[PDB]
RNA sequence: GCCUCUAAGCACAACCUGCGGGAACCCGUACCGCAAACCGACACAGGUGGGCGGGUGCAAGAGCACUCAGGCGCGCGGGAG
RNA sequence: GCGAAUGCCGGCAUGAGUAACGAUAAAGAGGGUGAGAAUCCCUCUCGCCGUAAGCCCAAGGGUUCCUACGCAAUGGUCGUCAGCGUAGGGUUAGGCGGGACCUAAGGUGAAGCCGAAAGGCGUAGCCGAAGGGCAGCCGGUUAAUAUUCCGGCCCUUCCCGC
RNA sequence: GAGCCGGUAGCGGGCGUGGAUCCCUGGAUGUCCGAAUGGGGGAACCCGGCCGGCGGGAACGCCGGUCACCGCGCUUUUGCGCGGGGGGAACCUGGGGAACUGAAACAUCUCAGUACCCAGAGGAGAGGAAAGAGAAAUCGACUCCCUGAGUAGCGGCGAGCGAAAGGGGACCAGCCUAAACCGUCCGGCUUGUCCGGGCGGGGUCGUGGGGCCCUCGGACACCGAAUCCCCAGCCUAGCCGAAGCUGUUGGGAAGCAGCGCCAGAGAGGGUGAAAGCCCCGUAGGCGAAAGGUGGGGGGAUAGGUGAGGGUACCCGAGUACCCCGUGGUUCGUGGAGCCAUGGGGGAAUCUGGGCGGACCACCGCCUAAGGCUAAGUACUCCGGGUGACCGAUAGCGCACCAGUACCGUGAGGGAAAGGUGAAAAGAACCCCGGGAGGGGAGUGAAAUAGAGCCUGAAACCGUGGGCUUACAAGCAGUCACGGCC
């Protein structure tokens, strides 16, 4: 309740690029509005936040033998900086 | 340890608040390490989970028991 | 509910016959109606003091809206 | 044989069983009393991964099943399982009381 | 939306208008899709809403014939006849 | 306690290795890959479309789409190919669309009228649509998405100030 | 009481006798939908107005607290302070209310006041102190079981339908309230002297109450929870708890054999094949807690009941009663009463007034036109126990990721699928193959117990062997004989 806590980085491959100039590519409470967003992030990182875009996704196809379900549902969404800074050691990494 | 039990007992205030707050922010800290260490980390997520959730309890003790 | 009656209650039911007699005049009546109906009163109003009405149904009625008439 | 057990990591022996000569036993379940008596199992004759030798096989095998493993050996091994007269202030230590006797002692031995 | 007056404030902090500074969230987008991905229990020759329909030839033009692009050669073959 | 009730349930034979392999728009050759390829991959001959077997919006469908491996089940045999199996990765928009607005049919319904009760009816107000209204478009950029990403040029509304 | 981070074991990390896993009672937010209720909306999603906060501040965007509708009575002012609603398998009451079918037609009738739609209380509702029953100067609430009769009787007296009082039994209390009359009274009208609404006395049990005069007259009765504290029953956790070892064919022994034993507990199951004494916290028995529920016994709180005559009458119902249209009744049209109302007439205050006997004269009965409640029959969701009840095509269709796969537009329909072994010891590794899968080694008591792998039998399909067959007519066969083996 009031965790400010929201996300999981987006490590995948294309978010790549992003976190090598500007735009850091992460996962988001499937919820948190684009002002949270920028909330989460600037608050959390002492960044710039600049440009807060997101797309949500469902997963599909995971089969249990007689039977079978799908997955929940991965929330995407992707910030930029405003000179570089912040996420560094993350990037650095992923 | 039920000795955290205790320092949970206590805190109060801002104080409660500020330092579930701050803990909570170490747990996304773990989250993110999901994909690093992640060996003795394990506990060090379902256990700071679990504190933070006293330290939640508490402050419902606290005030709730005041008002 | 929206015509019970207002000074008590006269809303509802029967299943009414029909024949043709000669009982006790010359032999057996004659009997073949399996038929149902309705069967009720009636509706009217006057004043508090300048704004009224009634609503009501017929004999409990009027000497009722009397009763008011008393107060 | 439920929620309820007998003899702990503890010591004892095999009645009607394949070895009788009883010792330190490995662990107990709790309701499903399968217990371990490192006393005979095999060697699976292992994946053949280097999780064993990458040239490899299983090495100690001992899920002790049949429940015919004559709890507790005091200095009298074939006994059952006493409780208390308390004599002392909150005294539970069912110990085991049974002509010899042994109640796993904190000291000297587990 | 333009104007037009009440509440009523406005009227000294309302609307019109500048420039600068600053903000602007929620759900959608992949691909099928005149169709083996949609409607027929099937990779069913049935059906299914709007959008020039490239060129040439013919009186006329989305009819016609070859074709532009771009799309196929149908999902069992061989073989005599 | 039952052949036997065109009986019930399940197997299981039977024409029978015959009937067909879903449109008369045609294929044929050459290398490549594989464990094996008429049936997969490139290349070269040929034919069928084209005003459709066009490209696009939407509808509906929703996994799939890509990428790597993979076939024993599935494609009416084929198959090392898939729209098939496992995994991983994949659609972001102040200016596109829909709602943050408008109204219709019609529905709901504070009032009101009215039914044995379940209701019927119903002003206004509200819901209600590629009908109204509303601020961008073009070039580039991935395996994949793009008037959203990037760049170029042009706007929009609402907030603080002056 | 010493092991566990759920069905998942596996990886990769752990926690605990300085009462860990778990068992119960109480906790805490407890996403969003759903009576939904702040608004809207194809539910499980988008919108908003107020105080709070934070952030880049305002615009924005979260958490928070907030803010439908209702009828309900109260400060009728400005209205703040309570309730309902939405459920629930069968059970219950009232509203409404059906064809088949029977009558071998089918119209009164039967199926029935049944099925079904509904509202509503519950945990049970239902009914519930007599205008009752009943003819002996007699019983005495209601409910339910047996009986009363399938008689009394109802009826195209046709098919059929079909009481009650009394007896036996279970269960056993009764209290109220307008009832002007009192007075108190405050509000009234208009004022003296009617009506209104609060407190009484009365507050009708089997009848009176009251008002006026004298006998009065000075302590036992608790509910329909009065109500309160108790042993409080359980809820789930409890724990003890009798006596055997050797041998022995055996992969097994609990069995065959030797001796010893238990017992107010030879109820069952589990232990590798059939134990009273191996395991089971069972009957043997005892056990148990400060939470959540009272019948008991007890107290107290005890609201509230509880006397005598007399005297002009004032004092429980707007509808009784009558006539027509009907319901209920064993009453179907009737000599048909009583109760219940739709309709029009339209009284009475205990000499009142209905009830038995259509009705009349009698006698006898009860006291209506308001109110409240225990207990004894109901029902099965859910718990526990039991079966000359089932064993996986019967059981609930459901034995286990069956109300779901899947058909349907939806309402709706509604499958199949259980077992290797004692325990994983379930298959290293060598061999053909792309693979499966096949042959070896180890499993082993078995693997023709091998992974849908127990028992796995019929149809049907295959490899091998004996006999038999190309001038043969016959569902079938089967009596004889002979060749074959």
């Amino acid at each position: 309740t009031a965790y400010d806590v929201i996300l999981a980085p987006v490590l995948s491959e294309k978010a790549y690029a992003g976190f090598a100039e500007g735009k850091y590519t992460f996962w988001v409470h499937p919820k948190a509005t684009k002002t949270e967003i920028k909330n989460a992030v600037e608050t959390a990182f002492k960044v710039k936040v600049v440009k807060v875009n997101t797309l949500h996704v469902r997963g599909k196809k995971k089969r249990l033998g007689r039977y079978l379900g799908k997955r929940p549902d991965r929330k995407k969404a992707i910030v930029q900086v405003a000179p570089g800074q912040k996420i560094e050691a993350l990037e650095g990494l992923i | 340890m039920r000795k955290q039990l205790e320092e949970a007992r206590k805190l109060s205030p801002v104080e409660l608040e500020k330092l579930v707050r701050e803990k909570k922010r170490e747990l996304m800290e773990l989250r993110f390490q999901a994909s690093i260490g992640q060996l003795s980390q394990n506990h060090k997520i379902r256990d700071l989970k679990r504190q933070i959730a006293r330290l939640l309890t508490v402050l419902n003790e606290k005030r709730r028991q005041n008002a | 509910m929206k015509e019970g009656i207002h000074p008590k209650l006269v809303p509802a039911r029967i299943i009414c016959g029909c024949g043709n007699v000669i009982e006790t005049y010359s032999t057996k009546p004659e009997i073949y109606v399996e038929v149902c109906s309705k069967c009720h009163p009636f509706y009217t109003g006057q004043q508090r003091f300048v704004d009224t009405e009634g609503r009501v149904e017929r004999f409990q009625r009027r000497y009722g809206d009397s009763y008011r008439k008393g107060r | 044989m439920r929620v309820k057990m007998h003899v702990k990591k503890g010591d004892t022996v095999l009645v009607a069983s394949g070895k009788y000569k009883g010792r330190v036993g490995k662990v107990k379940e709790v309701l499903p009393k399968k217990y371990a008596v490192i006393v005979e199992g095999v060697n699976i004759v292992k994946k053949a991964v280097r999780v064993s030798p990458k040239y490899p096989q299983g090495g100690f095998i001992e899920k002790e099943a049949p429940l015919h493993a004559s709890k507790v050996r005091p200095i009298c091994p074939a006994c059952g399982k006493p409780t208390r007269v308390r004599k002392k202030f909150l005294e539970n230590g069912k110990k085991i009381r049974v002509c010899a006797k042994c109640g796993g002692a904190l000291d000297t031995e587990e």
